[PDB]
């Protein structure tokens, strides 16, 4: 079997980027929780689907 | 970046050859359908009223 | 060779943004010279290639690629022309080197006017124009490891 | 322009570096060009030797081969051939101390096939010689500069070479008595990025050199044109007027 | 009585593993990377330099 | 004649917007006219210095209020 | 072509035989 | 008996008058096409009349 | 290609063609001929193959001869016995080495 | 056999052939040409008994 990719792209304005640390959040932290978070999640569609 | 494999098992053979000595475990055109190591049922249900 | 079968990568170098495509250029060639502008005006400006009954206008460049020992930017010292009985490569090179050992039409390599360099693919609000690239290629070979024996 | 999924493949199956191997063909790649160029700014800008004064009168003007009897001087099998080289490679280094008034031609630079010439003759005054090429290094790989002839010139391989020639040269002892004056600015500035889309990473070097012609070069003119001229290279200036460098092909090897 | 066998030494089997024989093996090995050398400089005591 | 230098400008045409234009423009410019006033920037072009004008419409030493209008005139709008 | 080699006393000899009004050497 | 395998293999950069191999995978054992005549490393002359 | 001389024969080298042996006459001339077509070559490998001049050489007990009865140095027209290497194949098969190359 | 030279006497050297002598000149180029047919006689000696 060759491997395959999944690629994920997202960016913050850093007018938002100040925000969510201003609204307690944290803002470089989060997002890379929010990108590993759905694909940890888009691989079980990937895989759950593959059972299928 | 994420990169993986997502292979099916060994023993899973497509239905075109049927025997062949090298196998992509990808490639589920042609895997879909043809595995000893899981088996599915599907399910028919009462659909729910929204 | 430890395991049957053995096989040998190489890395090609090849240049020009598809390090595989037909006809692109590998890079250090023993055989072939560097293309004396690339890096330089060529990038800038595409230099029209030398092909049978090209009359050349006193002073503009002209690629070529010799079969052998290297590509070459040449220019017109004097108004010459390519003469069209030549037409298999093989035929047109003995056409340069006829012409170019001649001084009529000689071999330069230069730069790059900063201007062009300063800006080069979109900054300032240009566009159009984008680098030179070079990539490699790495193609490998395969080899098998046959028997042999004798008996008593 | 490399992928970000190439340098995954090729630092796990190659273990290369991916980045440092393109950063190892780019900068070799500009430092190969702009010494291919000033290489073709001498043999662009050298007068054609073996003509004018040079000429054994009967010669052909331009080429020095080793089927003419005239050119080798009457010569007989190869001792006494390639010999007849030695004396051509002189007349004009002797020629150049005429045009420039700064000295004999100090070097020369020519194909692998005349630095065997040149390697497997007996370069003193000794009867007719040949052999194995030995005082020169023929091949280019170890490197380019091989040998020099008699303690005298110094005779770098031209490894690119379309039919064959050398070209005798001249440099002063200073750094400005030269006939071309290679001034390098800035050197190989690596650049980094990434596409900001695709986040797939681009790298690029950027030089800047710049290149001179000795004034007086030309030797011919009493007098400049507007006081203030530029010194790059052109096809009035710099074309075959040279007056410290001077070519001759080769032919019959 | 059991065949090892041989790839078809076409260079497409030998390179997937493809065998006549009982065992496909995983491929070819490697027997290392041949680059291509880099060409010298002449370098540049030809022509004066004046940085 | 400049005497000097031409800074040959060439523009590209876009669509600015439906069913328009922003015409493409080529025009040579003295150097030293070129070098005090010029404002080129965003104007999808490519330029390079030659000592003859490179392009059939050229500006010389003294035009300036005749180029400064021509400059501007590069994000030109048409139908 | 071919090549014979010849030494200098048959070109003596072709040397005396057109210096002296013969026909073939 | 004896039984030994080997197994001959050409240089890639043998040919080096080309900047391009034919298909990315390619058979290093000497044949007709790649092989005969074709390697840069070894110049074979015959000389006659000795 | 590019090791010919223009009138040669195009991958012989035979001590007959006055054009081969650049006009050598008799022996210590002739083979010293050799010497430089086997140069020649050495050098053209250089090229081609952008590693090296030519490391070796193999051929039959004839050229080896003449290599071995030839003055291999930068000296006049030399001839003699066969003296600097191993011209049968008993003892090895290796025969000496060209002027250390 | 293998010692001749194509064009020689096959079997006899004699100093007169310009084939056998290799185009040599007065006597120091012609007994030296002798010597070079004792070696290669003495050689093939050394491929024949082993």
């Amino acid at each position: 079997t060759a491997v395959k990719s999944r690629k994920l792209k997202t960016g913050i304005t850093v007018e938002l980027a100040q925000d969510l640390e201003a609204n307690g959040f944290d803002a470089p932290n989060f997002l890379e929780d929010l990108l590993a978070t759905e694909m940890a999640d888009e691989i079980n569609k990937d895989i759950l689907q593959s059972l299928i | 970046l994420v990169r993986y494999a997502l292979s099916a098992n060994p023993y899973t053979v497509a239905k075109d050859e049927k025997e062949a000595r090298i196998i992509d475990g990808g490639d589920m055109d042609k895997m879909a359908g043809r595995s000893d190591l899981s088996v599915l049922l599907g399910v028919k249900l009462p659909k729910i009223i929204i | 060779m430890n395991s049957p079968t053995g096989q040998v990568f190489a890395l090609r170098a090849v240049y020009g943004k598809d390090p595989v495509a037909a006809g692109a250029k590998e890079a250090f060639h023993p055989m072939y010279g560097p293309d004396a502008m690339f890096s330089g005006q060529g990038a800038a400006k595409k230099f029209p290639a030398l092909a049978a009954s090209t009359q050349t206008t006193v002073g503009d460049i002209y690629t070529h690629f010799f079969q052998e020992t290297g590509t070459v930017y040449l220019q017109a010292s004097v108004q010459v022309t390519i003469d069209a009985g030549a037409t298999d490569a093989a035929k047109l090179d003995a056409e340069i080197k006829k012409q170019m050992e001649a001084g009529a039409l000689v071999e330069i390599a230069e730069g790059m006017a900063t201007s062009i360099a300063e800006l080069q693919e979109g900054f300032n609000g240009s566009t159009d124009n984008p680098w030179n690239e070079m990539g490699f290629r790495i193609d490998k070979q395969v080899i098998e490891a046959k028997s042999r024996q004798l008996k008593a | 322009a490399y992928s970000i999924e190439l340098t995954q493949d090729l630092r796990a199956v190659h273990g290369m570096d991916a980045d440092a191997e393109l950063s190892g063909i780019l900068a070799t790649e500009i430092m190969l060009e702009i010494n291919r160029e000033v290489v073709d700014w001498i043999n662009y800008s050298a007068q054609v030797g073996k003509s004018g004064m040079t000429l054994t009168p009967g010669s052909k003007a331009g080429v020095f081969d080793f089927q003419d009897p005239i050119d080798i001087r009457g010569a007989r099998w190869a001792g006494e051939s390639f010999k007849a080289l030695l004396f051509q490679i002189d007349k004009e280094a002797v020629e150049i101390a005429r045009q420039t008034g700064r000295g004999e031609g100090n070097f020369i630079i020519a194909s692998r096939n005349v630095v065997n010439v040149l390697a497997s003759v007996d370069t003193g005054i000794s009867y007719a010689a040949q052999g194995l090429a030995t005082g020169f290094s023929t091949d280019t790989t170890k490197s380019v500069f091989a040998g020099v002839l008699g303690g005298k010139y110094r005779v770098y391989i031209d490894q690119y070479a379309k039919q064959d020639y050398f070209t005798v040269g001249y440099k002063g002892p200073n750094e400005m008595d030269a006939g071309i004056y290679y001034a390098p600015y800035v050197a190989l500035t690596p650049l980094r990025g990434s596409d900001p889309k695709n986040f797939q990473p681009v790298m690029g070097f950027k030089t800047r050199y710049g290149i001179g012609i000795n004034p007086f070069a030309e030797s011919a003119a009493q007098a400049p044109a507007s006081r203030i001229q530029s010194g790059m290279p052109s096809i009035l200036n710099s074309l075959g007027k040279n007056a410290y460098f001077r070519r001759v092909y080769v032919k019959g090897i | 009585a059991e065949i090892g066998g041989d790839h078809g030494y076409n260079a497409t089997n030998i390179a997937a593993g493809q065998t006549s024989g009982a065992v496909t093996q995983i491929g070819p090995a490697v027997m290392g990377m041949v680059r291509r050398a880099i060409p010298n400089l002449i370098a540049f005591d030809i022509c004066g330099v004046q940085p | 004649a400049s005497a000097r230098g031409y800074v040959n400008i060439k523009t590209f045409e876009q669509k600015l917007d439906g069913n328009k234009k922003i015409e493409g423009k080529e025009v040579s410019v003295a150097f030293p006219l070129y070098s005090d006033v010029h404002k080129i920037s965003g104007a999808h072009y490519q330029t390079f210095p030659s000592e003859k004008a490179a392009y059939s419409t050229v500006y010389e030493e003294n035009q300036r209020t005749e180029w400064i209008a021509a400059n501007e005139d590069l994000w030109k709008v048409t139908g | 072509s071919a090549y014979i080699w010849c030494g200098w006393w048959v070109m003596d000899e072709i040397q005396k035989m057109t210096e002296e009004g013969k026909d073939w050497k």
